């Protein structure tokens, strides 16, 4: 017959191998598929979905409905931020649990832009200004409203538009970051003006926060760390 | 930019062990009903595949099963045994499962069977999509789980003097995957 | 020689395998075939044949000639049916033994339409009306002639036509049912009118019943359960 | 299946083999390459580089900065040479350590031309003549300036040009020499005239010496002798 020469790698089973294989049911007429709504062709389609950030992971707030709400109140006008969110989507406990983070935990490398979307859930009457800042990687996060204003920022008007979609850029020395450890930036929200309200309307509102990958986002080198 | 490794095929089609089926040699000393091993194909045991599939509601996939058999003598005794053969029988859905070592199911024409000779390349088959429904339902909000089949395993040699235990690792690789209707992924908590 | 790499699945015998194989008699001139009448190219051709339903599987009637005959008599005009036949061709002891059932026992899944054919084997003189009803799956079988009439039915005239071919439809949630367990419908025959006869003609007639798959019928996933 | 016949050489691993092999990471998107400056496509490109010869490998001079400098002085006009460099680039301890020699130690056979480049590192004022001679292989090196002049030579003028690039030819009986043992020639530098200097300028100058393979150079039959 055809003289062959069995090479190294013969009779080994590599779990990453991709060969043909004999069908155990070769005469069996498979149930044909139907057009179900919602076919996912890629996992990033699930990371491109605005999911809600848990900001308060304290002992009480966590694992409830309150861990997501950031409460704006009326107290002494301290320059410190309402929230400061580090942009370690995998190595930040807050973004780690989002859908994005759940998909990033399955991978080693990632690259792309994130879009954060804060959402005022207060009154139609209430008015005011927040300042949504973005410190780039390497920078030590802004501690006062002035430091934040001078850098990149968006003066969000609570009175006019009820959301604010700031998009982070892709800044990294490598073509890809890691999902574990080291910076990546900081979103941070300050009061520009203490929130005004009309009559006996409550002076304690809430802002929600969403995150999602952008169309430029990509991951690689699958790494499942799931076990018991 | 490239989103190939985050495609459903790349994310899912990865050889993952799903069970370790242990069978003893038909030794005539005191052997129990451990002479054969049976395991209903189910992803609800391995957390990796399950947690990846429960990202999504429905599904369809061929199922490439590889079988890595590894035996060893049990007793320190001067053990000797000719090369064992293993019958690895796939039982389709809705079919009867073996109860005894010498049940009739091991002679049924329906049930496809592999005859793996020990010390050779790992055995393999490719189960197709065996669903009555047009998609495997991972979550079903109704009243009366999905049947993929059963894998039964035995040693074919019968009157053996020395006991020989053997473990059959089953490396399931879903192939040609499609998934619909994503969902939030479960925590690792209840697994 | 040609360098190869023996993959997993080498030297295994899969009983479902389909490979070439060396002929033990390669110089032997096979006896050529002839054109015999009655070649069967498919098993469903045997299930498309009207075979007779055994209606009375009682202790005495069964395994005789009487297990198939349904006796119409003259007794108090009770609304209960002459016969009620559940449409579990595999999981009904009466249809289980027909040729259709014998072919279905070899398979797991099936789908299609059945045609039932009742046949009056009484006198040329006798006249009357039966009502052949079909309750669809999920329905609890009709208990009175009225309940049966309101649903699907056929008023079979014993006087005019001696048979009645009602065809069941293919109604199932799946594309295929199972051959074991859960409904599927009910044929059922009532008297609309107690059978009239002329002079001393016998007032005890018989109806036979046949069943067959239709051209739309199909089975899949062979399952032989034959043993000793 | 296709009848084959496993030949001799099956299931052997030859470390020189070149076969395809299954990728362990087949779904992994490799980091694409960039255009880095300085791609080396061949090792001879490193041997074509003028690297500096260590002439004085004495106990003190060696493993310092002085092992490379050849000191021209003012002393009795002896006919002996300033330096005599044997052309055993591999089997000469001086050329053995050059980049050329480092690449030749990795190989068994070599063939081609060498270019030596002496470089006067004295004063702009100083003037004189050196005689750069090349005795071919088989010849016993010249011992007096006359013997050297009669053969091949270059009267290098220290006053006019500060370097002198003499190129050795490729003379060998075989198409290739060995990197170990037996001749190959001798570069050798004599004073034609004792070096003149103006005023109190130092009368002790230095000449450096460089070597490099030429475009015609080639090596073959890799032989790594590196161990511990």
């Amino acid at each position: 017959g055809l003289p062959v020469m069995n090479t190294p790698g013969s009779n080994q089973y590599l779990t990453a191998d991709n060969f043909q294989s004999p069908c155990a049911l070769p005469e069996f007429d498979v149930t044909p598929p139907i057009d179900i709504p919602g076919e996912v062709k890629n996992m990033m389609e699930l990371a491109e979905i605005d999911t809600m950030i848990p900001f308060d992971l304290s002992a009480t707030k966590k694992n409830t409905m309150e861990m997501y709400r950031v409460r704006l109140s009326d107290k002494p006008h301290t320059d410190d931020p309402i929230l400061c969110l580090s942009l370690s989507p995998a190595s930040d406990p807050r973004l780690s649990h989002t859908m994005l983070g759940e998909i990033l935990n399955y991978y080693t490398h990632w690259a792309g832009s994130l879009k954060f979307t804060f959402l005022f859930c207060g009154s139609m009457m209430a008015t005011g200004k927040l300042l949504v800042s973005y410190a780039p990687p390497g920078a030590d996060p802004p501690k006062k409203r002035k430091e934040a204003m001078l850098g990149t920022h968006v003066i969000w008007d609570i009175g006019l538009q009820s959301s604010c979609t700031m998009v982070v850029p892709w800044i990294s020395n490598t073509t890809y970051r890691q999902t574990i450890d080291t910076e990546g930036g900081y979103i941070s929200v300050f009061y520009q003006t203490r929130i005004v309200v009309p009559l006996s309307t409550p002076r304690e509102m809430d802002i929600l926060g969403f995150v999602s990958a952008c169309n430029d986002f990509s991951v690689r080198l699958l790494r499942d760390t799931t076990h018991i | 930019r490239s989103r190939s490794e985050s495609s459903i095929e790349s994310f899912f089609a990865r050889g993952a062990c799903v069970t370790i089926m242990t069978v003893d040699n038909p030794a005539s000393t005191t052997n129990k009903d451990k002479l054969f091993a049976v395991w209903k194909i189910t992803y609800k045991d391995t957390v990796q595949l399950r947690r990846k599939l429960e990202f999504f509601t429905y599904s369809r996939f061929d199922m490439e099963l590889t079988f890595v058999v590894t035996a060893n003598f049990t007793e320190t005794n001067n053990g000797h045994a000719l090369n064992q053969v293993y019958q690895i029988m796939y039982v389709p859905p809705g079919a009867p499962v073996p109860e005894k070592w010498d049940d009739y199911t091991w002679q049924t024409s329906s049930n496809p069977s592999i005859f793996y000779t020990y010390g050779t390349a790992p055995a393999r088959i490719s189960v197709p999509y065996v669903g009555i429904s047009n998609a495997y339902s991972h979550f079903y909000d109704g009243f009366s789980l999905n049947d993929f089949g059963i894998l039964a395993v035995r040693v074919v040699n019968d009157h053996n003097p020395t006991k020989v235990t053997s473990k059959i690792r089953v490396y399931l690789k879903p192939k040609h995957i499609r998934v619909w209707c994503p969902r939030p992924p479960r925590a690792v908590a209840y697994y």
